[PDB]
């Protein structure tokens, strides 16, 4: 296991390979976090998330 | 959905009702988008509508909310003997308000949701159809937790040929399963507390039955039709 293959790369979603290197990326309506890894959702409602209120 | 639990205040947002003239439901759907509804091809065989914020039909609860269809898009290579390439998706006339019980699903990326999504234990599945093979359907909304089954095992189990476009999901003996009037609806797969849209309710023979398992539409293999046609 390297790589994406080991526990997705450490990304809170989408996990991609380029030259060696663990690239993280988020669904539509997310913004990648400083770190590179974490999604933030960017308005109320975000996809994928059960409602609350 | 046979067996399983219901849907506790806000556990499936995502879900859609296709209702016919009597406001009746007939099939479901996913909520993609303040304007798209993903569903079954099979299941637009004439004038229906869109509810969505609904988990009892028979309460009025004050979320819930009918939108009227502008344009049907279905994939032209559908088939009716086989049901290969069982997709549609809805422009509704007016967007969706998400609220409480209102929001969509994420569509995932194709190699991340094969990989890493598909490779997981479960899915879930959601709808208001029959409670049991010969029963009548649900007046409540009902989720599943569904194993994802061997393909090669899905494959020697069905009477029917499985497709490229299809994948198997449920349990060979257990008392679980999809039913009728729940097709159409989602199949989703959850990844650190969020739920990736994988699959359509498609078919079965029968429900819950020995030796037999549910029948998808594989989602991942159609991501950039999708993509195309809610543009268009
Ligand atoms: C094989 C497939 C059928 O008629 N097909 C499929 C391919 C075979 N060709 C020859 C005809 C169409 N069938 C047989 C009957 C069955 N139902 C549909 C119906 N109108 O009675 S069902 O309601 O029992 C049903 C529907 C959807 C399901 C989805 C899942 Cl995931 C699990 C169980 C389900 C049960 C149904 O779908
Ligand atoms: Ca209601």
């Amino acid at each position: 296991r390297k790589l994406c293959s080991l526990d997705n790369g450490d990304c809170d979603q989408f996990c991609h390979e380029e030259q060696n290197s663990v690239v993280c990326s988020c669904a539509r309506g997310y913004t990648l976090a400083d770190n590179g890894k974490a999604c933030i959702p960017t308005g109320p409602y975000p996809c994928g998330k059960q409602t609350l209120e | 959905i046979v067996g399983g639990q219901e849907c506790k205040d806000g556990e499936c947002p995502w879900q859609a009702l296709l209702i016919n003239e009597e406001n009746e439901g007939f099939c479901g759907g996913t909520i993609l988008s303040e304007f798209y509804i993903l569903t079954a091809a099979h299941c637009l065989y004439k004038r229906f509508k869109v509810r969505v914020g609904d988990r009892n039909t028979e309460q009025e609860e004050g979320g819930e909310a009918v939108h009227e269809v502008e344009v049907v898009i279905k994939h032209n290579r559908f088939t009716k003997e086989t049901y290969d390439f069982d997709i549609a998706v809805l422009r509704l006339k007016t967007p969706i308000t998400f609220r409480m019980n209102v929001a969509p699903a994420c569509l995932p990326e194709r190699d991340w949701a094969e990989s890493t999504l598909m490779t997981q234990k479960t899915g879930i599945v959601s709808g208001f159809g029959r409670t049991h093979e010969k029963g009548r359907q649900s007046t409540r909304l009902k989720m599943l937790e569904v194993p994802y089954v061997d393909r090669n095992s899905c494959k020697l189990s069905s009477s029917f040929i499985i497709t490229q476009n299809m994948f198997c999901a449920g349990y060979d003996t257990k008392q679980e399963d999809a039913c009728q009037g729940d097709s159409g609806g989602p199949h989703v797969t959850r990844f650190k507390d969020t739920y990736f849209v994988t699959g359509i309710v498609s078919w079965g023979e029968g429900c819950a039955r020995k030796g037999k398992y549910g029948i998808y539409t594989k989602v991942t293999a159609f991501l950039k039709w999708i993509d195309r046609s809610m543009k268009t």
